[PDB]
RNA sequence: GCACGUUUCUUACUUCUUCACGCGAAAGCUUGGAGGUUACAGUCUCAGGGGGGAGUACGUUCGCAAGAGUGAAACUUAAAGA
RNA sequence: AGGAGGGUAGUUCGGGGGAGAACGUACUGGUGCGUCAGAGGUGAAAUUCUUAGACCGCACCAAGACGAACUACAGCGAAGGCAUUCUUCAAGGAUACCUUCCUCAAUCAAGAACCAAAGUGUGGGGAUCAAAGAUGAUUAGAGACCAUUGUAGUCCACACUGC
């Protein structure tokens, strides 16, 4: 897929967190560029996350995988329920 | 008996030949199918039970026909043929062709001949083994 | 736990609420012009 | 009457306000077969075969 | 006639000869 | 004695069609509870299109009307389909050449639901000197997407009476035939079948706007 | 026709109608080309068989279209075979 | 000993498993589609003597309109094409024409 | 199949009941005690308590299902049917 | 853009009833061999050793069963076969 | 390397495979009208249905299977096999290339997966045809070929079997 080529990009020289909790860190410091929400999220939570993006104003990409997929697209043997990059790299 | 209209005016109706290797229908409706004026067969005109196919029965049905159309108030006629159909020769019987010019001859009219037959797109499994009837 | 989902689910579903009313209400203009 | 035909329903009602007669056992269903709106009625396929 | 001479029965119906033979062997050595 | 309880009635075909009385009918009179109304409502009767439309290929067609309304002695119809006629199929059937088939559910704008049936046949070329003019299948399914979005883009702004009558004289098939050869070389393009599917509830202005002027009927 | 064939000789017919690696020494069949699009100017070396996507440094603007064999240039630019050497 | 090279049908080796079997036209034994005689038939509905009889009282076919014919595809099994005569046994060194087309 | 050949989980019933009937149980009781996939949460994690009651033991979140499985194969179907005719609306 | 007409090329299923050597007991095969083999050697692998008894009996593995795989001999025959 | 593998492209090619939604006539069975004496089946008959309305004609309804003609010394697949339309999912070969890599290969005891029809187990479904069985003929006889029926099966899902 072409999100799945770019994430991979990123891991490979860039900059990311991987979780909620670092995931609202980085956005009320201001320092993220991208944010990737599964289709997997609680909607209580994805609500939260969405509302803290339109203050910061930082686009947001909603995967077609649940968090089991995001998971193993960062090379991962565990689930991630939110992605936050904050420096792309040779990436796009 | 009817129909009110003039004697050079030709009043249409419909006959449907059916025509299989056991018997024969000459059966005389209307231009819809929900009325029928009169119906012969082969059967009802012979004895051996040999001869309901045959031409010269055929003949004799087509004839009776025209006797009783021409009191309803019917001038000309159109024809339907059909065979025995779906799982079936599809093949014409013998007293197809007897019964159609038996009607003409008698002083009847004809117009748009056609065939009616079922034929289907794609069938059940016909009569006989895969060996066929032996 | 439980009374942190309540005050966020209280504002969220609140401000929600608020954005419809104010989109219905702009296309109602658009359309009358 | 607000079901699209080929629909696959439980727990129906066989009088307006009886809350629930038919197709209540574990593993059952009944299909809507058809609406007449000149009466106002439907028709049903019940989980044992029968139309009502 | 497809084939040549078989010298005997028909082979299919020989197998099923020999077929039947042998349920009636092992019938017979269950009984023991 | 059968024919004794019998009266004679009129079928008028709707003012799009040259001929309006196409044939005549017997139903039983009117005893007791039975009335010959509820009896003539709903048949099917079935008409050649050369006879009614006055020297084409118009021999092969056959066209269906179903009674809608009982006025004195006549019978007023509305379109029910039309067919193609089997020994005319078959004539146009050949050997070494692709056969192209489409299916086409259309609607018109006063509700009516109709389902269309096209064939068609691949053909060779004057210089041609192949064996055989099977088509590519991409081509194939590019024909039938071409003409039923011609088919869906025009019926659905007419009325039944205008679509009636741009199936009945061929403007629907010279426009197909036009549209579809650069795709492919073609021969034999035709509407093999027309099934009217669904219909609008009963509207006796409606069915009067349709007939216009009806001729007087001799019977009685 | 009164002329035979030498095999480690051919003649020109011959060979010019052999398929690539079935002639005496096989060799490419493709070469490069000198495109010029509609506009700034700019000249670009186009693969012949380019199956990329080829764009003009400046415009940005597609140069050619991939299909089986041969690429197929643009409407608005013109093109000069380059020499082989 | 082989008796024909094609073995009695249309399919050579290395080029189809299986071809779908149909019933014969008269007995209706399932025979495969490649080794099965067919025909194409075109009928005429009525000899000459009946069609001129017909005709005289047809306003339609009155005046030089055909009369419609009959169109059939038969297939038959092996038995049954020799004992109607469609096919009859060749020659050696005959059997090999092949008449890819009517007449 | 170190400690049983063939028997499996049905190696509690000695030599009793027959062989086909406890076949044709072994393959329902296996599923009964199997972790199924949550898809609320992402994990296997899903078992049964009671029949038609399954809980998740990572989201907490309590399910209606089948008698011996968590989903029946009738009931996708009749998802995939109502959401195609609700659509269709 | 879609077909056709003309000349080349790679892949595939074929035909000669106006197809050559060669091979074979013959029927026949032939760029796709059953050719290039007493002028007998490119590489690997699976079967056969006169006809029957017999794919039978016994033993063992697999199968719910029906069966499947492995697999003899004592005796008897001057032919069976193409 | 006119040995193997991988890449990019024509979103190329084809009854190749898996999922949904629909379509077509036909066989069978019902419903509503019409008519009235036979219909069926065979070499010839009989078993069978029928004034309590069969067969036939028109219109419609229900369910299951099957995709005619086009269809070929044609295509696809490792073989077994594969034929209505539309929407989807992952693949496969050939061709083109001044792309990449640098012997990575051929054949194979043991071992694995797939494998027509019939057959087996558990649930569905049941229109047609039809092993077993019944009846009528034919025959010296006929446990057969012919006729009318008829159960399992024939169809789907999940497991076997490997002839
Ligand atoms: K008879
Ligand atoms: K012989
Ligand atoms: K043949
Ligand atoms: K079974
Ligand atoms: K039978
Ligand atoms: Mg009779
Ligand atoms: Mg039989
Ligand atoms: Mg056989
Ligand atoms: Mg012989
Ligand atoms: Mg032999
Ligand atoms: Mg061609
Ligand atoms: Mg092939
Ligand atoms: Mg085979
Ligand atoms: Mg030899
Ligand atoms: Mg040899
Ligand atoms: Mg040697
Ligand atoms: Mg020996
Ligand atoms: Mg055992
Ligand atoms: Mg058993
Ligand atoms: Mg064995
Ligand atoms: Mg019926
Ligand atoms: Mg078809
Ligand atoms: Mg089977
Ligand atoms: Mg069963
Ligand atoms: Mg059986
Ligand atoms: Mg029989
Ligand atoms: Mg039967
Ligand atoms: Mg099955
Ligand atoms: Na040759
Ligand atoms: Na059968
Ligand atoms: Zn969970």
């Amino acid at each position: 897929d072409t999100i799945n080529t770019k994430i991979q990009l990123v891991m490979k020289s860039g900059k990311y967190v991987l979780g909620t909790q670092q995931s609202l860190k980085t956005l009320r410091q201001g320092r993220s560029k991208l944010v990737v929400i599964s289709a997997n999220c609680p909607p209580i939570r994805k609500a939260e996350i969405e509302y803290y993006c339109t203050l910061s104003k930082t686009p947001i990409h909603h995967y077609s995988g649940n968090n089991l997929d995001l998971g193993t697209a960062c090379g991962r043997h565990f689930r991630a329920c939110v992605l936050s990059i904050t420096d792309v790299g040779d990436s796009d | 008996y009817g129909s009110s209209a003039g004697k050079d005016q030709l009043v249409y109706g419909v006959v449907h030949i059916y025509a299989s290797f056991n018997d024969t229908f000459v059966h005389v409706t209307d231009m819809s199918g929900r009325e029928t004026f009169c119906k012969v067969t082969g059967g009802m005109k012979v004895k051996a039970d040999r001869d309901e196919s045959s031409p010269y029965a055929a003949m004799m049905a087509a004839q009776d026909v025209v006797a009783r159309c021409k009191e309803c108030g019917i001038n000309a006629l159109h024809v339907k043929m059909r065979a025995t159909g779906g799982v079936g020769t599809k093949s014409p019987g013998p007293g197809a062709q007897a019964a159609l010019r038996a009607l003409a001859r008698a002083g009847m009219k004809i117009g748009r001949i056609e065939d009616v037959t079922p034929v289907p797109t794609d069938s059940t499994r016909r009569k006989g083994s895969r060996r066929g009837r032996r | 736990e439980q009374v942190r989902d309540r005050i966020v689910r209280a504002f969220l579903i609140e401000e929600q609420r608020i954005v419809k009313r104010a989109l219905k209400a702009h296309a109602k203009v658009q359309k009358e012009k | 009457g607000q079901i699209t035909e080929g629909c696959i329903v439980c727990n129906v009602e066989a009088k307006v306000g009886d809350r629930g007669t038919l197709a209540r056992a574990s593993g059952d269903y009944c299909i809507i077969i058809s609406h007449n709106t000149e009466t106002g009625r439907t028709r049903l396929k019940l989980p044992s075969g029968q139309k009502k | 006639g497809t084939i040549s001479r078989p010298g005997g029965m028909r082979p299919k119906w020989h197998k099923k000869r020999i077929k039947r033979l042998k349920r009636r062997r092992r019938r017979m050595r269950q009984r023991s | 004695e059968a024919m004794s309880r019998k009266e004679w009635y009129d079928v008028v075909a709707p003012k799009n069609f040259e001929v309006r009385q196409f044939a005549k009918t017997i139903c039983n009179k009117t005893q007791g509870t039975k009335i010959a109304a509820d009896f003539l409502r709903g048949r099917v009767y079935e008409g050649n299109l050369a006879d009614l439309n006055k020297n084409e290929d118009d021999a092969y067609r056959k066209v269906k009307f179903t009674v809608q309304e009982v006025q004195g002695r006549n019978l007023l119809t509305q379109f029910h389909g039309m067919d193609m006629t089997s020994d005319r199929v078959y004539y146009l059937l050949r050997k070494w050449c692709t056969t192209i088939e489409a299916t086409v559910e259309a609607k018109t704008a006063d509700g009516y639901g109709l389902r269309l049936f096209l064939i068609a046949f691949t053909k060779k070329q004057e210089n041609q000197l192949s064996k055989n003019c099977y088509a590519k299948t991409r081509l194939v399914k590019w024909v039938r997407m071409r003409a039923t979005n011609i088919i869906r883009r025009r019926l659905a702004k007419l009325d039944i009476n205008d679509a009636v009558s741009l199936l009945t004289r061929n403007i629907l098939r010279d426009r197909l035939a036009k549209r579809c050869n650069p795709i492919i070389p073609l021969r034999d393009l035709r509407i093999r079948k027309v099934k009217v599917i669904r219909t609008p509830k009963f509207d006796a202005q409606a069915l009067i706007a349709a007939h216009g002027e009806v001729p007087t009927s001799a019977e009685g | 026709g009164f002329f035979d064939s030498d095999l480690s000789y051919p003649t020109v017919r011959t060979e010019r109608m052999k398929h690539k690696r079935r002639r005496l020494v096989q060799g490419p069949n493709s070469y490069f080309m000198d495109v010029k699009c509609p506009g700034c100017k700019n000249i670009t070396v186009v693969y012949s068989h380019a199956t990329s996507e080829v764009k003009c440094n400046g415009c940005a603007t597609l140069l050619c279209r991939p299909t089986g064999g041969k690429a197929m240039l643009v409407t608005g630019c013109g093109f000069r075979k380059k020499p082989d050497h | 000993t082989t008796k024909r090279r094609n073995h009695g049908r249309a399919k050579p080796p290395c080029s189809r498993g299986r071809v779908r079997p149909v019933h014969c036209f008269n007995c209706s034994r399932l025979v495969p589609k490649d080794k099965s005689v067919g025909r194409f038939v075109v009928r005429r509905m009525l000899d000459q003597a009946s069609a001129r009889d017909v005709a005289e009282a047809s306003l339609i076919y009155g005046s030089g309109f055909p009369m419609p014919k009959l169109y059939m595809k038969q297939r038959y099994c092996i038995a049954c094409a020799i004992h109607s005569r469609t096919v009859r046994a060749r020659p050696v060194e005959d059997r090999k024409r092949r008449y890819t087309s009517k007449v | 199949a170190k400690r049983t050949v063939k028997m499996g989980v049905m190696g509690r019933y000695g030599a009793r009941y027959g062989s086909n009937p406890r076949k044709r149980a072994k393959k329902l009781e296996v599923s009964q005690h199997a972790k199924h996939f949550c898809s609320f949460c992402g994990k296997f994690a899903f078992r049964r308590k009671a029949v038609g009651i399954w809980r998740c033991d990572g989201c907490s979140k309590t399910v209606a299902g089948g008698a011996y499985t968590l989903s029946t194969p009738n009931n996708t179907t009749v998802r995939s049917t109502v959401r195609r005719l609700r659509e269709l609306k």
